[PDB]
């Protein structure tokens, strides 16, 4: 799932990835989100945010002393 | 005087869309207005603890029973 995610998130196609992917079901994972916010924030995609957001991601775990101070 | 069935355990991960949240969210905001109970799975993965989210907020906001 990774490679078409992060293509996708790099094209910003917000529904392709909405639909095709992430309606897929299978068990979404911390780390995997976490690792694609991360990508996500740097570039300046909101859309991608939100999406990850609904799709379940515990921004105060994701928002490490380290992440921050290195943004 | 109303029971409502929630089928839990169809999906161990649940998506928070818009179509599928606020719909949840007006069917607890009925059981409270009509004191209604929910029957649900209780499993804290999934569609069960976001409704036991809305439960806690909406009794922080006692007449809402979620069994």
């Amino acid at each position: 799932w990774n490679g078409q995610l992060k293509l996708l998130l790099e094209w910003n196609q917000l529904d392709l990835a909405s639909d095709e992917i992430f309606t897929n079901d299978r068990r979404w994972e911390s780390a995997d989100l976490q690792e694609v916010m991360f990508t996500a924030l740097i570039k300046d995609r909101p859309k991608f945010v939100r999406l990850f957001l609904e799709n379940g991601l515990n921004l105060q775990k994701f928002l490490t002393n380290e992440v921050l101070t290195e943004l | 005087p109303n029971l409502v069935i929630s089928v839990t355990g169809g999906a161990k991960n649940f998506a928070l869309k818009p179509r599928m949240r606020k719909i949840f969210s007006r069917l607890i905001y009925i059981a409270q207005s009509k004191g209604a109970w929910i029957l649900t799975g209780g499993t804290h993965y999934g569609l069960m603890k976001y409704i036991g989210e809305v439960v806690r907020d909406n009794t922080i906001s006692e007449n809402i029973v979620a069994i």
